[PDB]
This record gives C-alpha cells, sequence and structure tokens, in this order.
C-alpha cells in the first residue's frame, strides 16, 4: 500500500513565451513527499510545496489532492526536456514526462547561399540552414513551379534537402529558387537564392534568304541566345553597320534572349549582298549569314 | 555580490569499509540564501534539500556546520550497493555541483579485538594482573597478520617499537607475549601490581579495531 502513480507524466507541448503545466498525479500519498526536477540537468526544481529553485518562472500548485501541478511562466526552448516526479518511498519511485517547446522557423543568412553564378555545364551547391522546433524541413522550389534537376537524374517541382546539389547546369535552369522552411509551427518562412547560369552566345536565322526590289523597306532579324547578355551588331564587306538614315538597327532584350533587327529603307542596288548578325559576351561570340537578293 | 562556488579542494574519492559511517563533505563559500542539496546521479534520488532529508532510506542524513560553509552526507551502515557518484547542489540558476565518487570497499572483513574478562578490574597492590586479547575476524586470515600492541593511556609499552619516546613506561614487572596459535593472541602480564600500574589498557592491533581495559590497583 504505497503510493503510486495516478496515471502518466502527461507530455505537454507549449509554444515559446507561453505558460508549461506539467502535472504529476499520485494516488495514496499519505505522509510520503512529492518532487519535481529537471532530467537533463539533474535539477531539483520543488519538493512538496517548496521551491528548491531559484528560478522565479517556476511554482508548484497543489489544488486537487491527487495532483502536483509545476508551472513553467514564459517558457524559453531551453525548457524543453525531459521532467521527473519522484516520490521518497523506498525503493524510490519516478516517472518522466517531456516538455515540447515549439518555435516557429527561421533561415539563417550564414551558410545559407547567396546569389549564384555558374558556367553552363557545371556544377553548383545551393544551401540553406534553418532553426526550429521540431527541426524544420527544408524544401527546394522555383518560381513559376519550374523543375529543379534532381540528383538522381530526374528532375521535380520540389525536393526536400538542406543542400540542392546540381551537376551539370542548364541556361534553363536559371532563374529564381525557394528555399522554404517549415515545421508545422506557423508562420513558414522562405528565402530567395538566385541562380546565373552564364554561356557564349548562339544564334538563330529564321531566314537566311530575304529579297527585295528598289524602293521597297525589308527588315532582317536574328535571335540570339548569350547570358550575360550580348552586344549585337550588323556586318556587310567585313565593315560594320550605324544608323545611317536609311539602316535602323534594332534590340529586343529578354533575360538571356535577344531578337535583332536590322530595317532597311529605300533598297538600292548596292544593299544586295551578304550580311551578318553577331553577338558577343564575356565567353566568345557567333554570327550568322542572310543574303539579301534582287526580284 | 560573490556568487556560491565550490572548494574544489575537498576530497572527490571517499573509501568506506562496509559497515562504517561513509562522510562526503562539500564545503561551498559565499552560500548566502541559497541551499545545498544531495543528489544520487545514478537515479536522481533526491537524498536531502538543505536541512530537510527527502530520502526516506534511514541510513542517510545531511549535516552542516553552524556558518552553513561545510555540507557533509553520512550513510550509515555504508554496503557495496551505495558505491556510485553523489552529487552537492547549490540551488542556484544555473545550478552549479560538484560530484564525488563513493567507494565502499569490503576487504578485508570487520575484525574487532576482544579481551577476555569484565571490562574493569580491580587487583590488590602486590597482586599480579594478565590481560588476554584476541582479534575475533573471519576464517580468511592468510598473510594479513600484524603486530599487536598494548598502550597504558596513551603511552605504549611495547618496547623498541616507538623511538624516540620520553615517556617510556618501566618495563621490569610487565610483559607481553604475542602468538598466532590459529587465532591472533596477545597477553599482557603486570607482575607485582602498583598503584601508578592503574591505568586505562589497550590492546591495539594493526589489523583490527582496537579494545581495552581499566585496570585498578588498591591498596589492602
Ligand atoms: C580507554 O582508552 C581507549 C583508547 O583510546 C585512547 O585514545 C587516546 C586518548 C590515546 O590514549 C590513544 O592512544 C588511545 O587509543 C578509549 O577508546 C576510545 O573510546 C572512544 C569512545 O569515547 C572511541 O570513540 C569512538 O570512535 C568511533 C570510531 O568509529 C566512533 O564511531 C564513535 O563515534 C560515536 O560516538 C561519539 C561519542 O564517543 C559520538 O560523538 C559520535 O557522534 C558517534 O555516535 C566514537 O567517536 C574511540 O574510537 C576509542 N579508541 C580506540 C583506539 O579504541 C577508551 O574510551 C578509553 N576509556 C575507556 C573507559 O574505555
Ligand atoms: C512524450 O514525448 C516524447 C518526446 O517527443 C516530443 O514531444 C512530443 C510531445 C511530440 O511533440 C514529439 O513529436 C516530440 O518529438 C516522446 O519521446 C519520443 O518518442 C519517439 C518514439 O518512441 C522517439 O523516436 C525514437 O527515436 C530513436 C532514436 O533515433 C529511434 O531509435 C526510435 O526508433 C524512435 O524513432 C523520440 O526519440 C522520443 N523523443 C525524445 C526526445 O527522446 C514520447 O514517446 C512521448 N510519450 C508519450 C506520448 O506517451
Ligand atoms: C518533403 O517533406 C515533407 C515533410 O513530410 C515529412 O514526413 C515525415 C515522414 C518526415 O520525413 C518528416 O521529415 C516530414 O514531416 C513532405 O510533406 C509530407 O507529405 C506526406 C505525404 O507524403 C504527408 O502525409 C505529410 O503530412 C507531409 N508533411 C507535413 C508536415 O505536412 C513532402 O511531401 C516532402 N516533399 C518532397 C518533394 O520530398
Ligand atoms: C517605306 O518607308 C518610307 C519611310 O517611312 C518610314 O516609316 C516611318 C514610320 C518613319 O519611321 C520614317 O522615318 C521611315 O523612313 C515610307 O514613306 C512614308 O509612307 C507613309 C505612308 O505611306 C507616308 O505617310 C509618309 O509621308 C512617307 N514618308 C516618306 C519620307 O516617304 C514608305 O511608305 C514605306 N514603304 C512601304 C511600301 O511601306
Ligand atoms: C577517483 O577515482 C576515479 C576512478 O577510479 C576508481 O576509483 C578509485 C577511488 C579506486 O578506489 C578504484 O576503484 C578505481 O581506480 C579515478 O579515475 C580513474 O583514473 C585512472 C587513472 O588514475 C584511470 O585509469 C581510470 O580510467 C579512471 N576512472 C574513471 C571512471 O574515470 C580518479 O583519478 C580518482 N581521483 C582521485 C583524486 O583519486
Ligand atoms: C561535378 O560533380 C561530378 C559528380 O556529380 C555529382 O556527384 C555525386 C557524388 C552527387 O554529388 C550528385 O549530386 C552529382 O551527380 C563530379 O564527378 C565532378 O568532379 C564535379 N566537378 C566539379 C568541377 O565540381
Amino acid at each position: 500500500d504505497l503510493p503510486k502513480f495516478g496515471e502518466l507524466l502527461q507530455n505537454v507541448t507549449v509554444p515559446v513565451s507561453r505558460e508549461a503545466v506539467l502535472q504529476c498525479v499520485v494516488d495514496n500519498l499519505q505522509t510520503y513527499k512529492i518532487a519535481w526536477l529537471r532530467v537533463d540537468t539533474q535539477t531539483i526544481l520543488t519538493i512538496q510545496n517548496h521551491v528548491i529553485t531559484k528560478n522565479h518562472r517556476m511554482s508548484i500548485t497543489h489544488a486537487e489532492k491527487r495532483a502536483w501541478i509545476l508551472r513553467i511562466r514564459d517558457v524559453k526552448e531551453s525548457d524543453k526536456g525531459w521532467y521527473m516526479c519522484q516520490i521518497n518511498t523506498d525503493p524510490m519511485k519516478s516517472q518522466v514526462g517531456y516538455l515540447d517547446v515549439v518555435v516557429p522557423p527561421d533561415i539563417l543568412d550564414y551558410p545559407t547561399s547567396t546569389d549564384m553564378v555558374i558556367r553552363e555545364g557545371s556544377n553548383v551547391t545551393l544551401k540553406c540552414a534553418a532553426t526550429g522546433s521540431p527541426t524544420p524541413t527544408i524544401t527546394w522550389r522555383r518560381e513559376g513551379g519550374e523543375l529543379i534537376p534532381l540528383p538522381n537524374g530526374a528532375e521535380a517541382v520540389a525536393y526536400n534537402g538542406s543542400f540542392l546539389t546540381i551537376a551539370k547546369v542548364n541556361r534553363l535552369n536559371m532563374g529564381a529558387y525557394l528555399c522554404i522552411a517549415s515545421n508545422g509551427i506557423p508562420p513558414t518562412v522562405s528565402k530567395r537564392v538566385m541562380l546565373i547560369v552564364h554561356f557564349p552566345p548562339m544564334i538563330w536565322i529564321q531566314n537566311q534568304l530575304v529579297g527585295a526590289a528598289l524602293t521597297q523597306n525589308i527588315t532582317l532579324e536574328c535571335q540570339s541566345e548569350a547570358y550575360p547578355k550580348s552586344i549585337n551588331y550588323w556586318m556587310k564587306n567585313d565593315t560594320i553597320i550605324v544608323p545611317g538614315e536609311r539602316f535602323v538597327p534594332e534590340t529586343f532584350e529578354s533575360g538571356y534572349k535577344i531578337t535583332m533587327r536590322l530595317t532597311i529603307y529605300e533598297v538600292d542596288i548596292q544593299d544586295f549582298g551578304a550580311y551578318r548578325c553577331v553577338a558577343k559576351n564575356s565567353l566568345g561570340d557567333t554570327d550568322g549569314a542572310i543574303k539579301l537578293y534582287h526580284i | 555580490y560573490p556568487p556560491p562556488v565550490f572548494d574544489f579542494g575537498m576530497p572527490r574519492n571517499i573509501t568506506t569499509r562496509t559497515g562504517h559511517t561513509a562522510a562526503i563533505n562539500c564545503r561551498v563559500d559565499n552560500l548566502g540564501d541559497k541551499s545545498v542539496s544531495w543528489i544520487r546521479k545514478r537515479d536522481l534520488h533526491i537524498l536531502t534539500a538543505g536541512i530537510l532529508t527527502y530520502t526516506s532510506d534511514e541510513r542517510f542524513k545531511v549535516v552542516r556546520t553552524a556558518d552553513s560553509k561545510d555540507w557533509t552526507l553520512h550513510v550509515k551502515y555504508a554496503q557495496p550497493r551505495d558505491s556510485g557518484i553523489y552529487e552537492c547542489q547549490v540551488n542556484t540558476e544555473p545550478k552549479i555541483s560538484m560530484a564525488f565518487r563513493l567507494n565502499v570497499i569490503v576487504t578485508p572483513p570487520d575484525a574487532k579485538a576482544i579481551i577476555a574478562g569484565p571490562t574493569d578490574l580491580y587487583v590488590k597492590v602486590g597482586s599480579s594482573v594478565t590481560l588476554t586479547c584476541h582479534v575475533k575476524q573471519p576464517a580468511t586470515s592468510a598473510q594479513d597478520i600484524g603486530p599487536i600492541y598494548w598502550y597504558r593511556g596513551p603511552y605504549i609499552l611495547t618496547p623498541f617499537v616507538a623511538h624516540p619516546n620520553d615517556a617510556a613506561i618501566d618495563l621490569q614487572r610487565i610483559s607481553m607475549e604475542s602468538t598466532l596459535a590459529e587465532k591472533l593472541q596477545s597477553r599482557l602480564r603486570i607482575a607485582n601490581a602498583q598503584l601508578l600500574d592503574t591505568g586505562n589498557y589497550t590492546c591495539m592491533p594493526t589489523t583490527a579495531e582496537a579494545a581495552s581495559v581499566v585496570v585498578n590497583v588498591i591498596n589492602d
């Protein structure tokens, strides 16, 4: 007929800065004495109604005869851990329960990756570190939902992991990636990471053969892809072409794409010949020929 | 203000012979209004919180000096199962603590000297006195046999042992004989008792607890 525990030491979950309330139930306590304490540090908390700890945030109440209640006001994440309830029987009895302190997640600036600049076809690793309770799972996405090249040769719209490694980066992989940290404790937070892919230029021409008649206005057009952005100009007889009141070159730039036109006004017999659109950037140059002929 | 601090020079490896009272002394300077707790690290069993005793094992008690500097954990009739680490704990925040190790050894077994006869003798002047002392110990003696000495009060009587002793007693009437006939034994004889022979005779072994007889020499 020694004291017995009326039930388990109930697990308790509580968000940071609130009041934790652990409760220990003892039947037939008689003249015996109940004691609380923190397990990890082996810190005596309370004995009967006295608080042994000088931690002003802890209190003990014994309203109902069978329930001894430990109260931790303004909980910190450092209070998370195992707590014990002890009865000074012989041999002594003890049961333990866990106090889980949940914290909304946060993404650390370090070692989380800053903007990345990678040559096309080379490796890159995006890192991201977050802190929370429970520990947050990290999810990678791209703006617009683009696919992420996965380590296993496949691709998907999301990847779990603190570090995302991409082998052989492609210009299509370029854009804004998102490090999304979540742990069930709102609010979920995220951080944007730019992946920049540099590559030399390439040119496509819809019509490498165009004709016209005198006094006519015709327009030649090329398309290029190059990053960083390329300088695009036109050539003829190996000579640059300047806006000359008759020729007007344009460029329509969008990301790593460029559409370059050369509008010629009032065609003259001297204009016919071999033109060239050219694109050049840090990583190389390229060109493409267009022939303009007479009707 | 000075925060409480431990005297890390106190012995941290207490060794007690089984059956004896073990004592783990813990000294804290600048205690202030903080308390000291004794806890058993093995299972977190709280032993004492301040002067209050929490444990219900009757052999455990804490004692503090008047100035509350020295806190001592006493384990009556210590047994091997009591060996382990005990934590001296001050209720600061965070809490500080020192760890002492209690080692309760069991070898050799309890040995106790015994002097056959009444404890207080009374003999007339000129009579003779013989005191027979023997060591009560378990069967196993083996090579754990040591000399047995005698004392009148604080003065040793065995000759050629305490050198120099300017308080040596004249051994012309006092003889001693130590024989090991199965049981370790020593016999003290006082020939022609004299008033100055009166005193507290002690059988002092080196392998067993001592025993004593009070010898009174009287007139007539
Ligand atoms: C006759 O002489 C013996 C020998 O002791 C002598 O002491 C010196 C003065 C010196 O002459 C030495 O050469 C010589 O050995 C006396 O025997 C001692 O008796 C006392 C009793 O008062 C014992 O003290 C006890 O020791 C225990 C050791 O474990 C200890 O547990 C005891 O503590 C308990 O009791 C005390 C009160 O005494 C109490 O305060 C405690 O809290 C606890 O309850 C106690 O301290 C000595 O150990 C004995 N020493 C020896 C070597 O046997 C003897 O007393 C003396 N007179 C008579 C009449 O016998
Ligand atoms: C009481 O709570 C503890 C702690 O769990 C924490 O708090 C709860 C309130 C919830 O919010 C939990 O999400 C939170 O983690 C529970 O202890 C936990 O039990 C699980 C399952 O037994 C343990 O997982 C094990 O981990 C080991 C180590 O890898 C594996 O080998 C096992 O196979 C298993 O996966 C978990 O480690 C443990 N937590 C701690 C901190 O030790 C406990 O179960 C619960 N008791 C109840 C509800 O009765
Ligand atoms: C990325 O991970 C999340 C988290 O779910 C995990 O599930 C556990 C088994 C463990 O792995 C923990 O780290 C996480 O809690 C996935 O979202 C879960 O999806 C399942 C369905 O498959 C659903 O039942 C769970 O409720 C989801 N979790 C939460 C917290 O809602 C997610 O699917 C993973 N995505 C990728 C691409 O891997
Ligand atoms: C060929 O182009 C000429 C020149 O006009 C061009 O377009 C204008 C919008 C402006 O950018 C000018 O600088 C360019 O040189 C056209 O001639 C014009 O035609 C319009 C309409 O017929 C007329 O109102 C203007 O007065 C004309 N101006 C001149 C200087 O000629 C010509 O019509 C174009 N040919 C064809 C077949 O469309
Ligand atoms: C205190 O003791 C520990 C443990 O050693 C045991 O306990 C002694 C009291 C003794 O009675 C025997 O049971 C043991 O020796 C000592 O730590 C040990 O140190 C030795 C080297 O000196 C090392 O080889 C062991 O691994 C250590 N054991 C552990 C558990 O750490 C410690 O040095 C002793 N301290 C003092 C001041 O004596
Ligand atoms: C680039 O990476 C190559 C391997 O790619 C990665 O290898 C495995 C182990 C995983 O990390 C997975 O994400 C990839 O498939 C290496 O062979 C090569 O040496 C690396 N080169 C450079 C310059 O980084």
